[PDB]
């Protein structure tokens, strides 16, 4: 991905406080408290040892990629919605999306169904596919 | 009845893609049976699927794939009507005989006769094989005949 | 349009409106029922021969065998006009349209070649000089089913086919055939009227002849007592010429003996209704009915019989008819003394053995009414002089006896009389001009089957029966003609077949009849004697003659030998028969009459150059030649109650009518050949759709080959250069069988099309499956990645 590695060479560095070329739990450890609640032993340990060894930049990225390979574009998801609306409204009815993500395909259990729609934009009985695709990917908020 | 590979193959692909549209999991619902065989080119009938399986409504009964060999296969030695068993049904609704039939008539025929057709059933199958009414009111049902027995994809 | 359309054609939109409930010829049928005949009902479950059912009506349920249930017809032959045209044919099917046009109005159906007539019980606009005009011309199926139409097609029928044409008419008493005959004749007279006339002269004699002939019975009241054969001759141009009338079995009986609540011929009520003061004298009588014991033993009135204004009429009618004031009172005279002899009283001795009488005041007016003695009358009435070869010897008269001689005398009086008013009649209406061509009109009682049966009930079953055979004799030439001209052919007898062993053991040499009459010159002759040869000659000889069987119906009397008519197994009691066929009366009374003053009694008294059953079954032939040379037509009379209520319908009677009547052995006669018939043209339009497969897409070839496509069974049809020909029931068959495959087609077109709308949506459900899948996997992304605690920290060192 172009400017996507380009950038994890760039997060990589700021990722080691030593530079030591690698991410120890100091590195890591040291940054985020420059910011907020550095976690509990649990978390750290956790975190790092998603990794067999050392982070080699190599082992970050594999690891992230790793992740996300499996996500899609923007156009790709909202094209995806768009296949339901058949008419072009650019929205959803409500329920019709609530049926379509409860009952059908790999089934959604009334956990994740809550987290979904927590913060669904949802106006007159109208769900904006455009947005929450915005929302999910982070072009928005 | 028995079947071949190359068909044992087939149905799986459409069973699999039914049995996803209703929660994977290896079944099927037995209300989606009549559907599933009519996508690999056969025309059951309701009483057909009823005596094989079939059922009413969703939610009541699932079968995973190795109950639909028997099923799929008992419905294919089911009566396929054939171009001139359907011409002269219509024919006998066909005053003059110059191959003609009200458009109510039609409506009337498909949703009031034999195992009924649901309206919009019918409004779906005139626009998509394009039944144009004459300017009196009527129809030629020979085409309308043929076009069904054409499919959609005409080759 | 018309109004003139009331009452003859019932509506073919309304009627179509009968949308409420549907028909399974499945389920549907009748069933036997003892209050409506039948029962329509529904099948629900079977057990080999025990067919269960719910009744359409009380909703309840019985049980009843495989073999007593009948088809059921279905809604499109509601109120048929030719009941020959029914899918299904039967008892219950008949009974069914008939009460069901009847409860609609419509008195007239047909049946084959018979015209059903139900009584109406009540005047109807139906025979206007407007609907006439209408009938004009027009055959039988083109035009509601009515007599006038059977009229007019035997008189279009005359013309054209130069052949002499008959119209009987039958049925039980008070089923309406004496005004039907009436309706028959008006109509001539309206059609071919030469342009008083004769057309009147015809309508006068019934008054004269109602007035001697008919009488006041429970059944009717006013009952023709006497079987009527009436001839109308036509000119060259086909126009009324002339006519006769014939008569058959006076019922004397009556004359001197009336039974519970009925009277004498109205004759007598009206002579005595004192209409006519001015005659009271010349006939010698008392303006009381009730005085005189041969007329005063069952009721007095009749409701609507106004027996003054009637006499007042009849007398009128003698004149029309040109009769004199000395014929026409000759008859009220003669009529009058019949009053005085039952008034007659006798004296008997003490304890011995001659009587004498007691007064003359009667004797005298008989006498003087007679013109004779009364001395020689009384003398030869109470002790006679007999003709014994060479020496005539006296006879002693004892009691009952001379009783018995004076019922005898007038019974005798009152029939040569009737006889001579007939004859007299006829010579009325003779009119000595050429005559081309006749239509005759027949009329007399139908087979008719009692509790108890007798000598007089043997004569009349005796004439149906030979009437009948003419009738499946009749029905056997057409249907012959029929198949022979449509290349098909015949195979096989005759209509008149079990009808001549019955007839023959009655009127042939050895049999019943001819027993009776040897058995009767035989003085010392007992009903045993009589019992005795009729066994000694047939029983267990004959088939259609056996014993005494099983009662079948309450109350069924006495009886001797039962007899196998056409119509069932009848019970006769041959009780008194010696009796009831010869006529005693005085050879020296009659001798006396002879040389009477008064013309009439003269001539009714004179000699020529016999008895009863002899006399009838000449009668018989003589009016069987005359049928077997004319073109028949029938009428089938049929009485709905026992009430006289218009609308109301009595299933036991009507059915039993059916099974005498003649029109179910017309069924079961029609039956033996292929009845149900279509022309090619229709049968393929019908029938296409029970083997496509088989049409190459002529008219006679493609129902060749749907028949032999269909395997079906030889015997079961035939072939007609214009028309197929079926057995009955079999077209039936085709009928279900249409109904399954039209039904089974178009589900399967419906199944066609089902199958096109999944098969194009197909793509699109392959498509969105895709696509649900992306969404349903990256949503579930998002909601990981912004839970990893990597991710939620990582883009927390992006915010340079
Ligand atoms: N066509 C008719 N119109 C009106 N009344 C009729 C008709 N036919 C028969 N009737 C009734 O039946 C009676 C006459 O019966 P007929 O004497 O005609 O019966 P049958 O000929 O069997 O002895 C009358 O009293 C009359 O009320
Ligand atoms: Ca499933
Ligand atoms: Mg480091
Ligand atoms: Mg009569």
């Amino acid at each position: 991905p172009q400017k996507q590695i380009q950038e994890m060479k760039e997060a990589f560095t700021m990722i080691d406080q030593n530079r030591d070329g690698f991410i120890d739990i100091n590195d890591l450890k040291e940054m985020f408290s420059s910011l907020g609640r550095t976690p509990d032993d649990k978390e750290l340990t956790a975190m790092l040892k998603e990794a067999p060894g050392p982070l080699n930049f190599t082992m970050f990225l594999s690891i992230f990629s790793d992740k996300l390979s499996g996500t899609d574009s923007e156009e790709t998801i909202r094209n995806a919605f768009g296949m339901f609306d058949e008419l072009d409204t650019k929205k959803l009815n409500i329920e019709y999306i609530k049926d379509l993500l409860e009952n059908m395909g790999d089934n959604f259990n009334k956990d994740e169904m809550r987290m979904t729609f927590k913060e669904a934009p949802v106006e007159g009985g109208k769900f904006d596919y455009v947005r929450f695709v915005a929302m999910i990917k982070g072009s928005g908020d | 009845p028995k079947l071949s590979q190359d068909e044992i193959d087939d149905l799986k692909e459409v069973f699999e893609l039914f049995d996803f549209w209703d929660g994977r999991d290896g079944a099927v619902d037995a209300f989606k049976i009549g559907d599933v065989c009519r996508c690999l080119g056969i025309n059951p009938r309701n009483e057909d699927v009823f005596a094989v399986g079939g059922t009413h409504k969703m939610g009541e009964k699932s079968l995973p794939f190795e109950e639909f060999l028997p099923a799929y296969e008992g419905l294919m030695d089911c009566e396929q009507g054939t171009y001139a068993d359907y011409m002269e049904a219509f024919k006998t609704f066909d005053r003059e005989g110059q191959g003609f039939i009200s458009g109510a008539e039609l409506r009337h025929v498909l949703s009031g006769l034999g195992e009924r057709l649901s309206d919009e059933e019918v409004d779906e199958i005139i626009n998509l094989t394009d039944l144009q009414e004459d300017l009196e009111g009527n129809v030629k049902y020979e085409e309308f005949v043929k076009k069904v027995m054409t499919g959609p994809y005409p080759d | 349009n018309d109004p003139d359309f009331q009452y003859l054609a019932v509506d073919r939109k309304k009627m179509m409106k009968e949308q409420t409930a549907p028909f399974d010829g499945k389920k549907n049928c009748w069933v036997p029922d003892p209050k409506e005949g039948f029962a329509s009902a529904e099948i629900q479950s079977s057990k080999g021969e025990e067919i269960t059912v719910k009744i359409v009506s009380d909703n309840s349920t019985r049980t009843v065998k495989k073999d007593d249930i009948q088809q059921m017809n279905p809604p499109k032959f509601e109120k048929l006009e030719d009941m020959a045209n029914m899918t299904y044919l039967n008892e219950a099917s008949v009974l069914n349209n008939l009460r069901g046009r009847y409860t609609a109005g419509l008195i007239y159906t047909y049946s084959g070649l018979f015209c059903i007539a139900v009584n109406p019980y009540r005047r109807l606009p139906i025979y206007t000089d407007s609907v006439i005009a209408k009938y004009r011309g027009k055959r039988k199926t083109e035009i509601p089913p009515h007599l006038f139409s059977v009229a007019d097609n035997a008189y279009q029928n005359m013309v054209t086919d130069r052949e002499n044409q008959s119209c009987l008419i039958t049925g039980e008493s008070g089923a309406g055939k004496t005004e039907s005959t009436k309706k028959v004749i008006m109509y001539f007279a309206r059609v071919a009227a030469n342009l008083s006339n004769l057309e009147d002269q015809i309508i006068e004699a019934n008054p004269v002849l109602e007035a001697f002939g008919n009488a006041k019975t429970v059944r009717n009241n006013n009952s023709s007592r006497f079987g009527k054969f009436i001839r109308i001759h036509f000119g060259p141009t086909g126009k009324i010429a002339g006519a006769d009338i014939e008569t058959y079995l006076l019922e004397k009986s009556r004359v001197t003996y009336q039974q519970s609540a009925e009277r004498n011929y109205h004759i007598f009520y009206q002579i005595c209704s004192n209409a006519i003061p001015e005659l009271n004298e010349v006939m010698l009588i008392t303006p009381d009915s009730g005085l005189y014991s041969f007329i005063n033993q069952g009721c007095l009135t009749v409701d609507n019989i106004d027996d003054v204004e009637e006499f007042k009429l009849c007398d009128e009618a003698f004149d029309i008819l040109g009769f004199t004031k000395e014929e026409k009172t000759s008859m009220f005279k003669c009529t009058a003394s019949i009053l005085h002899m039952g008034e007659m009283k006798f004296k008997q001795r003490p304890r011995e053995e001659q009587a004498e009488s007691d007064g003359t005041a009667e004797a005298e007016k008989v006498a003087f009414l007679c013109g004779i003695n009364a001395g020689d009358l009384l003398k030869a009435l109470l002790k006679p002089k007999v003709k014994v070869g060479t020496e005539m010897v006296t006879k002693g008269q004892n009691l009952q006896q001379v009783i018995n001689s004076v019922g005898a005398l007038s019974k005798s009086l009152y029939d040569r009389m009737f006889n001579w008013l007939v004859k007299r009649v006829n010579r009325t209406l003779d009119t000595k001009a050429k005559r081309n061509y006749y239509i005759g009109v027949l009329d007399i009682a139908g087979f008719e089957i009692f509790d108890f049966n007798s000598f007089e009930q043997l004569c009349i079953n005796y004439t149906n029966e030979r009437l009948q055979q003419f009738f499946n004799h009749h029905m056997f030439v057409l249907e012959q003609e029929e198949y022979k001209k449509e290349g098909i052919q015949w195979e096989f007898i005759d209509f008149g077949m079990d009808l001549q062993m019955c007839i023959d053991l009655i009127e042939k040499p050895m049999g019943i009849l001819s027993i009776l009459e040897e058995e009767c010159m035989f003085p010392k002759a007992d009903d045993k004697s009589f019992q005795d040869y009729s066994y000694q000659n047939h029983i267990g000889k004959n088939r259609m003659f056996t014993k005494p069987g099983k009662p079948t119906r309450p109350n069924q009397g006495h009886a001797h030998f039962e007899l196998h008519h056409y119509a069932g197994n009848v019970p006769y009691s041959i009780a008194g028969w010696l009796d009831k066929n010869k006529d005693p009366i005085n050879e020296n009374v009659v001798s006396l009459l002879a040389v009477s003053k008064e013309p009439l009694v003269a001539e009714l008294f004179r000699a020529p150059d016999q008895t009863i059953s002899a006399v009838h079954r000449e009668s018989l032939n003589k009016l069987m030649c005359n049928l077997r040379r004319t073109n028949p037509h029938f009428v089938r009379c049929i009485i709905p109650n026992l009430e006289k209520d218009p609308g109301l319908v009595d299933a036991e009677l009507v059915l039993h009518q059916l099974q005498c009547n003649g029109v179910l052995e017309g069924i079961r006669i029609c039956r033996k050949g292929f009845p149900s018939r279509l022309i090619y043209s229709e049968f393929k339009q019908r029938y296409s759709i029970l083997a496509p497969n088989a049409i190459p897409q002529d008219g006679k070839t493609v129902s060749e080959k749907i028949l032999t496509g269909l395997q079906m069974d030889p015997s079961e049809y035939r072939l007609g250069t214009t028309k197929v020909f079926f057995k009955a029931g079999v077209l039936g068959n085709l009928e279900e069988m249409r109904d399954e495959r039209l039904s089974k087609i178009i589900s399967m077109f419906q199944a066609h099309i089902r199958g096109y709308l999944i098969r194009k949506a197909y793509k699109k459900l392959q498509d969105q499956r895709i696509g649900l899948s992306v969404i349903q996997r990256n949503i579930r992304k998002w909601l990981v990645l912004r839970n990893w605690q990597w991710w939620k920290l990582y883009a927390k060192v992006k915010p340079l």
